[PDB]
């Protein structure tokens, strides 16, 4: 059930594919950590331990549910299973009734008549899967030597594995690509590792797949030696010969706000205060617009995909502007303008997306006495008597003292709390309907 | 030995002629010296393929011309000392030069230019030396007119006194630089009315010579006239804005231009601000071409344009087709000053995209979705390769396994029609994405560019009506309401003016003559309809009797009958005719088309008095090859097609009728994308064909080229829209007109009586009777009545003609009934000819119900035998087979 269960995933999306050999091995791997029952129940926490990483967080709520609700299926009575089965059905608003009345399943009804659908899905992995995976436990438990780390826009694994290999004291090589130059470079770092071993890093190799179909099929047990490897979940198909002999995690894209703005600040190395303060607001702006990309169907229409660069060519542009002028008199309007309907809304196909994020601009660059930002902090106006290094403090500091509320993709962002329960509502009906398609067939 | 020859004066011509050439390939030389003496073709090609690399290095000796292939610039080469050949072929050279005039050079549309100096020429000198000299003498031509335009602007002078002297491009960015210096006065204190009042006059003024100037001088008061329009509006903006930050941020949106007063460089002395960021003015002579009515988007566009191009990242459109990305991308590189190359959608492409980055201009690719994934992937690859490049600041770049320079100045466009790019070029490109342009801002512009007293409110009228045709009529698949349209109608509108006057009237008539044709039935209903209650012109009928009468005539000349849905196409392919060279005719199988030109040829050959010469053709009948030519790849031979071998014969005129006669070439067969691409020069104003060979075969204004289909699902809209576009909804006829010119053709191929008689018998009552209960039966290879008519005419007269040996011998009754079974016996093998036995007889039954018991009624196997009616049980022969 379970095989069939994995299989119907891998048939979901060409990321999933699950073999077999990986699952007989996951299944060894049950009786090597350390009746009927017992072995059952490891083999339930291993199987979800090794193939929980390999999908995104909507199929790891999914497939999280669905065994817990299989093995209540097989495990507990009559009762229980219409309880699951009527609470699935209320998930997503197809069944309607209360179940028949079990503490957790009243904490589940409580959770449910409460509207938090998304504690309400993590109930399971909070109650049954208790061991949790993280990256370096997926890397340091496997016996492979090469890895695929996919995963959706708006964020990159390049620091998650510099920070792997920090812990683990191996020496990583980012090797981008885009020239010939880098395929030849990449291809002799390959030529080298494969003998001397070390960990090396490759980002974005969808667009090099054409490179993958004449030089990985043909290529593929040193010590400290694993080669890692970035796609894209929203790219093109990789071939399944390369997925089959390859290990394969998701990573999951952050949820916080100020992490974001503390990111870019740490790495806007520098003009004098103005331009820190121009940069900082640029920050600020950049993360917000960030956060409020995911939130596709009520903050936006479309997923559209803001990377660092037009923060980088709206830093220039504010550069340009502060240069050419000695008045003190920052041009507002001049900047609201080109980064509302230029930078931030050039890619931008549609009029709504362009009306919310002029309103954003002019919520953030509207450069007033003393601006509030956000509801919980205000940044005030810089004063005359100021050097770059005095200012660049203050700013630190007035970014590590603020607190970051848990809605804050509602008050940050400046939007109405029905908006955002409709989305985890629909993430629920979502999430209740795919667990149905899995369960009746 | 005619291509060994050839080839070897050739390259003799090539390198033997000149000297110290030949140190780069010493023994390829020598085995071209050795095979010369002995004189093989497989060594000739083999040597041009070893002489690659001096061919090269020739290319990188003038880097324009590399725009070429091998065969045309070796013959450039070759003919090194007669001066000739080289300004034929200007054309691809710079886009906007055609001939060269050393005294200076000619346009692609028609202006002239005049060298600053003259250039000395030799026989002995190559073609690099003086191309380059040429250049720099246009470029430094271009420089002297600009100071000179603004010491005279300075000093006072008038603008319609310098501009029917310089060049446009001259004056137009002198206006430019002027008006941002004046600005920028206005700028520094509260006042804008004065220098508003003077662009008005100076618009005013220069209208006022407009109206009455040449063709030349017209297309560049108008190339100015849009740009001072633009200043009007800009300077009518920022007087309107209530704070100074408002004006402020207007002036940074808006283009402005400077002149550096200190720099003593000539090229790198103008440079164009635009929110404070700086672009370089390249100042290439671009002549008087199309130039865009600006609008606020436009002026968006260019901005991020600008804004992408100053980090040295190329831009990049996309969006739905017709919102204007290419043309945009057009009016910002020859607003520079520069000439932007146009790819239309891999080595010819590839060796136009490293000829692009080794001269340093601009690329613009069209429709960039329609490669396949190779190619797609490996252009992908150059164009990062070479914006890498370019953003790493590297003198040379390893653009496909050469090394060749990178000018700091290139740059790459890519345009997109969504419902796409890969990783690495959104890595390193900006989109954006442009709305629907105002059509009424474009419509307003260019009806005040025509005169048109009533600019705005005619401006919105008619963009509201071509939405609400756009939003009521069918969604047919030529139809097309875009800018296209609107911009051919009021181009149309040009010749109008002269019959009806500018207003509403012209407008109105203009309309009917583009879109009336196009539409269908319930379409034309709706547009009717809308044109009556939106405009208040109610389209009087202007005085063309003359016209109508010479249609009638001719109709009744050649046996057609007149009805009102045939004058009306006939009035339509007319009206069409005078202005668009290029008409379609499209309807049904046998719908009234070949006829309805034929008639249109003999109507104004009466009215007018010219001679018509007709050369019908089939586009699918003839090959590709046949058609218009083949070059004979064994010996480089060139046979002409049908089409080439008409328009040299038209265009020596040896008998010299074609000089007083009207000459038309239709293609009566379905049309191939394939076989109208290769006349696309045709088709466009150009007027001009193209060879593969490299000719260029004049058209003259005479002569018409048409085209009969009955679909259009496998027609581009590219064609469509240039071409005046005829639709045949319904037939053009009745089925008594059809029966009645087919009886009196026949009879053009008691005689009176005979016909009299036979045209009685043909009686409509019972006739459409019977033709409705036989459009009700099935019929194998189902065709129409309408193209059964012929069959039922053809076999019942020539059936009494065969029989007319014994009509001197038999009373009347005799003779109308046998002429009544004879046309029964037609009809029913015409009609239910391609019916089975059992719905034959139903026909049978059917004829002789509706004709009448009087009548002699057909049975299912009579017959005539010499004369009685018999049947054909009698007629059966009895055989006696053999055993064998
Ligand atoms: N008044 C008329 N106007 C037009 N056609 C007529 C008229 N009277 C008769 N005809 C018929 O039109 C025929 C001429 O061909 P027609 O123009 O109808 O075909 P077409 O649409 O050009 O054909 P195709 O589709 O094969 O190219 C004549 O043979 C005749 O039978
Ligand atoms: N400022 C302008 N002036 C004149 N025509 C314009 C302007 N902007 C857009 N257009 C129109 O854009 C249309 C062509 O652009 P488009 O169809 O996008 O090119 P492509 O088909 O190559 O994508 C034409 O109808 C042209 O009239």
């Amino acid at each position: 059930k379970i095989f069939s269960m994995l299989e119907k995933f891998g048939q979901f999306h060409w990321f999933y594919g699950i073999s077999i050999g990986q699952f007989l091995s996951c299944f060894k791997r049950v009786f090597i950590k350390k009746r009927v029952d017992e072995i059952l129940w490891l083999l339930y926490q291993e199987v979800y331990c090794q193939f929980s990483t390999a999908l995104d967080k909507k199929f790891k709520m999914i497939m999280a549910m669905t065994m817990f609700c299989l093995y209540k299926f097989d495990i507990e009575s009559e009762q229980y299973k219409e309880a699951v089965l009527t609470m699935i059905g209320v998930l997503s608003e197809s069944s309607d009734g209360v179940p028949k009345l079990n503490d957790d399943l009243r904490y589940l009804w409580d959770y449910v008549t409460t509207k938090s659908y998304i504690s309400a899905l993590n109930w399971f992995k909070n109650e049954f899967f208790v061991d949790e995976w993280n990256i370096a436990d997926v890397v340091a438990n496997s016996e492979n030597n090469y890895f695929t780390m996919a995963s959706e826009r708006d964020v990159d694994g390049t620091f998650k594995l510099i920070e792997l290999a920090k812990a683990s004291k191996e020496s990583l090589k980012i090797i981008p690509l885009g020239s010939i130059e880098n395929l030849n470079y990449a291809q002799e770092e390959i030529s080298k590792s494969k003998i001397e071993g070390g960990w090396i890093l490759l980002q974005n190799i969808q667009m090099s797949l054409s490179w993958v179909k004449t030089y990985l099929h043909k290529h593929v047990e040193h010590e400290k030696f694993k080669m890692f490897m970035t796609c894209h979940l929203t790219g093109d198909k990789l071939p399944a010969p390369l997925l089959q002999r390859t290990d394969r995690v998701v990573y999951e894209d952050i949820p916080g706000i100020l992490d974001t703005v503390k990111d870019l600040w740490g790495s806007q190395f520098f003009s004098g205060v103005w331009s820190v303060y121009c940069t900082f607001l640029l920050s600020w702006f950049h993360a917000l617009i960030t956060a409020r990309t995911r939130l596709v169907p009520h903050g936006f229409s479309k997923k559209y995909y803001f990377n660092d660069c037009d923060f980088q060519f709206a830093s220039v542009y504010l550069e340009n502007v502060l240069a050419t002028n000695s008045t003190n008199n920052i041009p507002w309007a001049q900047v609201r303008d080109h980064i509302a309907t230029i930078v931030y809304g050039g890619k931008i196909d549609e009029e709504k997306d362009l009306e919310v994020v002029a309103k954003l601009c002019a919520h953030v660059f509207c450069g007033s006495d003393n601006l509030q930002i956000v509801p919980g902090v205000r940044i005030p106006q810089p004063l005359l008597q100021q050097s770059e290094e005095e200012e660049r403090a203050r700013l630190t500091a007035i970014l590590s003292n603020t607190i970051e509320p848990a809605d804050s993709l509602s008050s940050w962002l400046q939007l109405p709390r029905e908006s955002i329960l409709d989305y985890e509502r629909l993430q629920a009906k979502e999430v209740a309907s795919s667990t149905e398609q899995l369960l009746q067939e | 030995w005619v291509e060994v020859q050839f080839y070897w004066l050739d390259l003799y011509g090539i390198l033997g002629e000149n000297l110290d050439i030949q140190n780069f390939l010493p023994l390829e030389t020598s085995k071209f010296k050795s095979l010369t003496s002995e004189y093989t073709i497989d060594s000739l090609k083999m040597i041009k393929s070893s002489l690659s690399t001096f061919l090269e290095r020739q290319r990188r000796q003038f880097p324009r011309f590399y725009f070429l292939g091998n065969d045309d610039l070796l013959k450039i080469i070759g003919s090194g000392k007669h001066h000739d050949q080289v300004s034929k072929f200007m054309k691809k050279m710079f886009g906007s030069i055609e001939s060269i005039i050393i005294t200076g050079v000619r346009s692609v549309e028609g202006e002239v230019l005049n060298l600053n100096e003259k250039i000395e020429l030799k026989d002995s000198i190559q073609a690099q030396e003086w191309l380059n000299i040429l250049d720099t003498e246009i470029k430094l031509s271009v420089f002297t007119q600009f100071r000179d335009c603004l010491g005279q602007l300075k000093d006072g002078t008038d603008i319609e006194v310098v501009v029917s002297k310089y060049i446009f491009q001259a004056i137009l960015l002198s206006a430019q630089v002027m008006w941002t210096e004046l600005v920028e006065k206005c700028l520094q204190t509260n006042e804008f009315s004065k220098y508003w009042k003077e662009v008005d006059m100076k618009i005013k003024g220069l209208l006022d010579k407009l109206n009455k100037s040449s063709d030349n001088v017209k297309k560049k008061i108008e190339a100015l006239l849009v740009e001072y329009l633009h200043f009007n509006n800009v300077i009518g903006q920022l007087k309107n804005c209530s704070t100074k930050e408002e004006a402020r941020l207007l002036w940074a949106k808006v283009q402005k231009f400077y002149q550096k007063n200190d720099t003593l460089d000539d090229l790198n002395s103008v440079f164009i601000s635009q929110s404070g960021y700086l672009l370089q003015y390249k100042f290439e002579y671009i002549g008087i071409p199309e130039r865009l009515i600006y609008t606020p988007l436009l002026l968006v566009g260019f901005a991020t344009l600008t804004d992408s191009l100053h980090q040295k990242y190329g831009g990049c459109f996309f969006g739905p087709a017709g919102t204007g990305k290419t043309e945009t991308v057009k009016a910002f590189g020859q607003n520079l000053g520069r000439v932007v190359v146009v790819f239309n959608c891999y080595q010819v492409l590839s060796r136009l995209l490293v000829g692009i980055t080794q001269i340093g201009a601009w690329g613009c690719f069209d429709e960039f979705n329609r490669l396949d994934e190779k190619v797609l992937s490996a252009v992908s690859a150059n164009i990062q390769q070479i914006q890498n490049g370019l953003q790493v600041g590297k003198s040379h770049i390893t653009l496909l396994e050469e090394e060749t320079p990178l000018s700091p100045h290139t740059a790459v466009f890519i345009t997109l029609n969504p419902g796409e790019l890969p990783e690495n070029l959104k890595k390193s490109f900006r989109e954006f994405s442009m709305k629907s342009p105002q059509s009424g801002t474009i419509a307003e512009m260019i009806l005040q560019i025509m005169g048109f007293e009533d600019s705005k409110s005619l401006a919105s009228k008619i963009v509201h009506f071509l939405e609400l045709l756009s939003s009521k009529c069918s969604s047919m698949n030529h139809y097309h309401f875009g800018l296209r349209t609107l911009k051919g109608v009021l181009r149309n509108c040009s010749p109008l003016v002269s019959e009806f006057g500018e207003g509403e009237k012209t407008v109105v008539e203009s309309l009917k003559r583009v879109i009336l044709p196009s539409l269908g039935d319930t379409d034309e209903l709706v547009f009717k309809d809308e044109l009556s209650k939106i405009f208040d012109s109610a389209g009087t009928p202007l005085n063309s009797k003359a016209i109508v009468q010479c249609l009638k005539d001719a109709g009744q000349r050649s046996g057609f009958s007149m009805s009102e849905e045939f004058l009306k196409k006939c009035m339509q392919f007319y009206y069409m005719q005078k202005t668009q060279q290029a008409l379609i005719l499209v309807g049904k199988a046998g719908c009234g088309k070949t006829a309805t030109w034929k008639t249109v040829i003999d109507a104004m050959a009466i009215f007018d008095g010219h001679a018509n010469v007709v050369y019908v053709i089939d586009t699918k009948v003839l090959t590709k090859e046949s058609l218009y030519g083949s070059m004979l790849k064994a010996t480089l031979e060139w046979r002409d097609g049908l089409f080439t071998s008409i328009l040299r014969r038209v265009n020596d005129d040896i008998t010299g009728t074609f000089k007083n006669s009207r000459i038309w070439v239709v293609f009566d067969s379905d049309l191939d994308p394939e076989y109208v691409e290769a006349m696309n020069s045709v088709l466009d104003d150009n007027k001009i064909l193209t060879l593969p060979n490299g000719e260029r075969l004049p058209i003259p204004p005479n002569f018409r080229i048409l085209f009969e289909t009955d679909n259009l699902d496998h027609t581009t809209p590219a064609t469509i829209t240039r071409c005046g576009l005829l639709w045949f909804s319904t037939d053009v006829c009745s089925i008594s007109s059809k029966i009645d010119h087919l009886l009196n053709k026949s009879y053009e191929a008691e005689l009176d009586k005979l016909k009299d008689l036979i045209s009685d018998s043909f009686d409509m009552a019972s006739l459409t009777n019977i033709f409705t209960c036989s459009n009700d039966l099935v019929h194998i290879l189902g065709v129409r009545t309408f193209n059964k008519l012929e069959t039922a005419v053809q076999l019942a007269v020539h059936l009494i003609s065969s029989y007319r040996q014994w009509f001197q011998n038999l009373d009347d009754k005799s003779l109308k009934d046998v002429i009544t079974l004879l046309i029964k016996r037609s009809l029913l093998y015409a009609l239910a000819g391609d019916s089975t036995g059992e719905s034959q007889r139903a026909f049978i039954q059917t004829i002789n119900t509706y004709f009448g018991h009087d009548s002699q009624e057909l049975s299912d196997y009579s017959t005539i035998v010499i004369l009685s009616f018999s049947s054909f049980c009698s007629e059966i022969p009895s055989v006696s087979l053999e055993a064998h």
